[PDB]
C-alpha cells in the first residue's frame, strides 16, 4: 500500500491540528493551499537532526506545474511547515531555468534546516534545472 | 514516478500518441504538465465529487473504476489504480479512448484553457526525438 497522500494525513486529528496552526499568522493564503486541494502523490519519510518528518505534496488543480506546495510534518506531530512554489506561465526559458523565475512562500516559520529540507525536495523534480 | 519532460515525450511517442486523432505530441506533454506535473502517482479529489488519476488526471466517474464513485461507468474498462503505474501504457490507452469520444482534447479543461492555441511544439523542442 502507498504512503498516505496529503488529504489522508489531514484525516488524522494530530496532523490536521499542526496543519491548521501552520497558517496562524500568514495572510492572503491561496484557497487551494488552505483547503489542501489538488493532485497529491504518496508522502515520503525522512529524518533531520534526529527528528522524523513526513513530507507531503500537492499542487493547484489544472495548474499543477506552476503552482506547488510541499509540506514537512514533524513526526511527533508537534508542528508542520510548508513551501509554496509559483512559476510564471512563460513556457520558454522558464521550462529550462525554473529556479530563475520561481517565487517562494514559506508557512510555519521553518528553520534554516527545514527550509533546506523543503528546497531539496522541490529540487528533486527531474525538471527542476 | 515524476517523468522528465523529454522522457515523457519519448514514451508517449513510443505509445503512438504523436499525431493521434490529429494531435501533435506537444499537446499531450502540455496537458500532462498542467494536470499533474508529470506525476504518475498523483490523485485529486475533483470538484465533481470523484477522483482524478495519473499523469492525465483521468476521473473515476466516467473513465476508470475505483469502487468508491457512485454511478461509475468505467468507459476505459480498467481499474483506476492501473493509471498510477510507472508504465504509462494504461494511461495512454484510456487517453486514446477519451480523445476519440467525440470532443478531442477539449475533454481536458486544462488543455482547452491552457494549451489549445499555443505553441505546443515548445514542450518537445530540444528533446531531439
Amino acid at each position: 500500500e502507498e504512503q498516505p497522500r496529503l488529504f489522508e494525513l489531514l484525516g488524522q486529528p494530530g496532523y490536521k491540528a499542526t496543519w491548521h496552526a501552520m497558517f496562524k499568522g500568514e495572510s492572503d493564503v491561496p484557497k487551494w493551499v488552505s483547503d489542501a486541494s489538488g493532485p497529491s502523490s504518496p508522502s515520503t519519510s525522512l529524518s533531520l537532526e534526529g527528528q522524523p518528518y513526513v513530507l507531503a505534496n500537492s499542487c493547484k488543480p489544472h495548474d499543477c506545474g506552476n503552482n506547488r506546495l510541499l509540506v514537512a510534518f514533524r513526526g511527533d506531530k508537534s508542528a508542520a511547515y510548508g513551501l509554496q512554489v509559483s512559476l510564471p506561465d512563460e513556457p520558454a526559458e522558464v521550462m529550462q531555468t525554473p529556479s530563475k523565475y520561481a517565487t517562494y512562500r514559506w508557512y510555519g516559520e521553518p528553520s534554516r534546516q527545514v527550509r533546506e529540507l523543503l528546497m531539496k525536495q522541490l529540487e528533486s523534480d527531474p525538471n527542476w534545472k | 514516478k515524476v517523468f522528465g519532460r523529454c522522457e515523457l515525450a519519448a514514451a508517449m511517442k513510443r505509445h503512438g500518441l504523436d499525431n493521434y486523432r490529429g494531435y501533435s505530441l506537444g499537446n499531450w506533454v502540455c496537458a500532462a504538465k498542467f494536470e499533474s506535473n508529470f506525476n504518475t502517482q498523483a490523485t485529486n479529489r475533483n470538484t465533481d465529487g470523484s477522483t482524478d488519476y495519473g499523469i492525465l488526471q483521468i476521473n473515476s466517474r466516467w473513465w476508470c473504476n475505483d469502487g468508491r464513485t457512485p454511478g461509475s461507468r468505467n468507459l476505459c474498462n480498467i481499474p483506476c489504480s492501473a493509471l498510477l503505474s510507472s508504465d504509462i501504457t494504461a494511461s495512454v490507452n484510456c487517453a486514446k479512448k477519451i480523445v476519440s469520444d467525440g470532443n478531442g482534447m477539449n475533454a481536458w479543461v486544462a488543455w482547452r484553457n491552457r494549451c489549445k492555441g499555443t505553441d505546443v511544439q515548445a514542450w518537445i523542442r530540444g528533446c531531439r526525438l
